[PDB]
DNA sequence: CGCGGACGAAGCC
DNA sequence: TTATCACTGGCTTCGTCCGCG
């Protein structure tokens, strides 16, 4: 019921996602500092290329209000009573009279003070609700202290409409407790196998016009970036994405896009300027039945280097993997597919030949 | 310990360049290079001896190189930071670009910190900015057990005698 | 009245220089990371400056302190920045946040 | 005769419980401050996967149910101790930003600025079950079987649910040591009073270092403690901690049995 | 939609791009240190020579109002109306009162904060409106604090207009979001397959007078080069990039004399010293519609050497090329072209005789 | 029509 | 260079209103 994938891959100079400064974030794990990538980021970009592929979109905005006042312009609406129209959308909801607005910014529509993450359509359901009582919103535009109109059950019950993301990553939304949605999936911040020290580039931008000033004296500042084998981990938990979707057949697609889109896409960090874009060298997908369980362990010992990391860090995940096997006794059907051939791995289970008949494998298997 | 055999080099070296051209230009050729180069295996015939982890010998031969690499304009227990907090104020060096440059060692390595550190220290000792080798010398022994440490150290040596500088400046 | 004007320039140098400290700290930890070190700042701090205190009420002599004297001697200073260092010690590692720190424990320096 | 268990569980980059703050609770120990995971929280994990499993030995082997009234046994003969890394630990901000998916005529004013505290380490749990109070109270030495044993696998498998989906923190113990004392309970955890240096990683130093104290405190007080103990690596020997077992769920059946 | 190109390219004795200190940029990638050409550099000599083959001049500089001063003072106007025109015509624009700038020097026009990046045309035309609007500005000059008078929408819409380069690999203006360009290129960090030690290169300047001392004593600074074997890697994300230029007919020229530019040039970092020109020794387009994929994992583990490392690169590539073949399936059309014949090199696909056919069968492909 | 659950009334600036 | 910087709650008794059965 534990779906669970570990995942080797390598980036070469790659700097994808940076702090505040630039610099890339790094763990101090196992005493030695190892460059790492957030997993909101990785997530975002897993959520994305599933959206994109599976054609329903999910939207995570604060400014709800403009986007419906756009739609509910298409529909006919004045400019003014579409803004109106908007805001009582989003103030008919909630125990006290509204959703909390941020200080009104001139000229623009006042974004919510939370973001809120629903599909499209449901986007359009809002403005069409707020669309059949048109002369209620019209009424009450000329009150000084507009109150909600709108039923607060249809809309609470539109907001409680579930994306294929939403069921698998979850939302939360404090003001309308009754609509946040657990999430079905574990992400792991993926870090490096091997302690990475942050290495500086010193850059400088031409000015194409000759001056004398322009060379010589200039200086141009100086960017951060970092190169590793990440070592990436995530979890799905079936029975509780069968729960959210409702439908099982609805819940095999999800996880099987949702585990191709984990191998495939990456974070695209300053990628116009390093072309990062990599596959993993090597994946293991694991159908755990008492619980999932993490790799990381394996890589806490640091490894000490001067070879390519790549092959010393499957046989470590392999090794490892056999101990666990023996320490924690499971009927849990194993699996992986890797690019090197010079070992068997024997531990990882029946060897695939492909990441997408694994994950075909795998999923049929659950 | 270290800082004993450390301050063996620093007399005999500081006093085998001032008072020798060949060994002078035979031990400067390595400066920024592994021990186990070729290139500076002349410079082993004077500091080889002394080397009391590994990491040591790697600082040894570093600082003695890039110690006897100076121009002759700076030949002739505070430690590094304060002294380039010191140079900062007194000589006026640029103060918010050579704090760039020490928040890049404080990261490094052990490979990285013998591969940063000769530009700040060969240009600090350049414009005459007094600077305590055998600290030096122990700080890069001291990356191969607690790099963390000594570069905070560092660090904190600077922005603190900085501001104290700044203070009693009252 | 020379008693009782100890005793409150004493007061008054502790929990002004102690505020302080608490600004300090809490600055300190945002601006580096552009918080955790107040609330162990204090305990520390206030825990090791009452003693401090009763031997400046008593006239005892207590280090950085000079006995006899009605100005405050800054005692208190050496207290706080004793407990600053003793929170914000492993933190002062990477070199950004070292700078952020430092330069704000500058100013309890007074 | 109390049971006790020592473990010496990682945890990767995670945030499992935390302060009134994003800061996750920290034990200043041994001079450096060393993170936590306080006690009452992974003993309610614990309370769940055991009352799961079983489909009143919850109200007896732990005090009492948290939504029931006071039965007269509050207490509960199982003690567990505040998890604390066996090193010194710096808490590690991670800055995070939420992106807003409609763009104006603008670009990258992002939905939401902020940063929160994570941290990672070698934790050391401990926990023990006085076996005497818990056959007084239950009758049943059987039932008592499946809530000693049945709360040994249940204290190896679980982990608190906490900023979990961001973090997967789930993992196994590197090291469980079940020693089966008749004396008293006895924690170990004075052997990491003094933090462990970094560098090189510290399971297999943690692993050492709790052989020698053991070896030690069995010096001072010679018993009839019986003992196991089972690890993920086979590279290094333990002496003191007694017989080696293959795995997790054999040695807790050795000593369920070894306890009656 | 992706177009990837792979290329192999050995340097001698190159020091292509050097550090502040003159020494090559180096990665400590796979556990060693490889000496690597930073991707802006060679993305500079790319679009120079796209540019100027295609005919279409990009300029990116910090200081427009002396060249837009210097163009109306052609046109007839005197040198200080001009100036005061071409401030009004950086004023004009921005939220704020106007581009900020940094602080003026004698007898020059002051340089802009931000750089700009925008065809020469564009600067002919921006000179035009400030032409017609002569007398405002006359009357503008005279005032103590002057304010903008050109429309702010007719130079904005001008700053919009986009270059071959800009269309390519895309732009940034701060100040006006309206103009950003996202690229459609990616360009990965060139770095050594093996493992490269930075060689001193000890070098004197005689002085041509005769001095006796002078010639015994003969000191001087040494300068450090290294050579080695670099790994090439460039995306083109073909539906953004026809998105940019508009049309599919000159994404095609476009994406055809990028990639020969590609091939033909070098940065050109220390030349007159070491002539370092060379051409790949192996080159690999792919055209991937799912996903570009990067071959760095191949050459994480350094090549250890003593005999010669072309050969074996190529072999390498050729063996993680089927391997990522085997582990990911797709109908991506690749091929390739090299200069040694000792392999036949069987996942690169069909080979081609030469880079130009090998350029134009894949783009006409795509 | 009955029962259950949820929110409000201050005290408070 | 510029834009962005969350909510929610851990008070008192009872009555009334509303949703449900």
């Amino acid at each position: 019921t534990f779906v669970d994938i570990h995942a080797i891959q390598t980036l070469p100079y790659s700097n994808i996602n940076r702090d505040d400064l630039g610099s890339p974030k790094t763990v101090v794990y196992g005493g030695k500092e190892r460059t790492r990538v957030s997993s909101q980021s990785w997530k975002r970009a897993v959520r994305h290329e599933v959206e994109a592929r599976l054609g329903d979109k999910a939207v995570r905005t604060r400014r709800i209000i403009s986007e419906i006042a756009k739609r509910l312009r298409e529909r006919g609406w004045d400019a003014d009573l579409a803004d109106a129209g908007a805001r009582q959308v989003v103030l008919s909801v909630g125990k006290k009279s509204g959703i909390k607005l941020e200080k009104e910014k001139d000229s623009e529509a006042p974004a919510t003070s939370v973001l809120f993450y629903l599909p499209v359509p449901a986007i359009d359901e809002l403005a069409a609700i707020a669309d059949e009582h048109r002369d209620a919103v019209a009424k009450e535009a000329a009150k000084k202290t507009p109150k909600g109109i709108l039923p607060a059950d249809r809309i609470t019950e539109v907001l409680k409409s579930r994306n294929v993301s939403v069921n698998l990553f979850g939302r939360m939304l404090a003001e309308l407790p009754s609509t946040e949605v657990d999430g079905a999936v574990q992400f792991a911040h993926a870090f490096t196998v091997h302690g990475t020290t942050v290495e500086v580039d010193f850059f400088t931008a031409v000015d194409d016009i000759p001056k004398e000033n322009d060379h010589g004296s200039g200086h141009m500042n100086a960017g951060q970036f970092s190169a590793g084998t990440f070592y990436r981990y995530a979890n799905v938990n079936l029975d509780r994405l069968v729960e959210n979707t409702g439908d099982a057949q609805t819940a095999r697609t999800a996880v099987a896009e949702f585990l191709r889109a984990f191998l495939s896409t990456v974070p695209s960090g300053k990628q116009n300027a390093t072309a990062a874009m990599t596959l993993p060298d090597l994946v293991h997908i694991a159908v755990r039945f008492d619980r999932p369980i993490s790799f990381a362990p394996a890589f806490e010992t640091a490894l000490y280097g001067s070879d390519g990391y790549t092959l010393r860090a499957c046989q470590e995940l392999n090794n490892y993997a056999e101990r666990l096997r023996e320490v924690w006794p499971d009927d849990a059907i194993r699996g992986y597919a890797t690019v090197e051939n010079k070992t068997d791995l024997a531990a990882l289970g029946e060897r695939y030949d492909s990441y997408p008949a694994l994950i075909d494998a795998m999923v049929a298997a659950a | 310990y270290i800082l004993q055999h450390a301050d063996a080099l620093v007399k005999r070296v500081s006093k085998l360049i001032v008072n020798e051209p060949a060994a002078r230009a035979a031990l400067r050729r390595g400066v920024g290079l592994a021990p186990e180069d070729p290139r500076m295996l002349a410079a082993h015939r004077v500091v080889a001896p002394y080397v009391p982890v590994h990491a040591v010998e790697r600082a040894f031969y570093a600082v003695a190189a890039i110690m006897a690499a100076q121009p002759r304009s700076a030949r002739d227990r505070p430690n590094l930071g304060v002294s380039l907090a010191q140079a900062v104020f007194d000589k006026g060096l640029n103060a918010d670009s050579t704090e760039q440059r020490l928040h890049l060692i404080a990261r490094q390595n052990l490979d990285g910190v013998h591969r940063h550190l000769p530009r700040l220290v060969l240009y600090l000792r350049s414009d005459q900015v007094h600077i305590d080798w055998g600290i030096l010398i122990r700080d890069l022994a001291r990356w191969g057990h607690t790099p963390r440490h000594v570069a905070r150290e560092w660090v904190q040596d600077y922005h603190r005698t900085l501001e104290t500088l700044t203070r009693q400046a009252e | 009245a020379r008693i009782v004007r100890r005793i409150t320039l004493a007061r008054k140098a502790a929990e002004a220089l102690g505020r302080r400290l608490e600004k300090a700290c809490k600055e300190a930890w945002k601006e580096s990371n552009s918080g955790p070190w107040v609330q162990h700042g204090m305990s520390r701090y206030w825990a090791k400056a009452e003693p401090v205190f009763w031997n400046i009420v008593y006239d005892r002599p207590a280090q950085g302190y000079t006995p006899g004297m009605a100005g405050p001697g800054n005692a208190f200073n050496l207290v706080a920045l004793a407990a600053y260092d003793e929170v914000t010690g492993p933190y002062c590692e990477r070199p950004r946040v070292a700078k952020v720190v430092e330069r704000h424990r500058s100013t309890l320096f007074s």
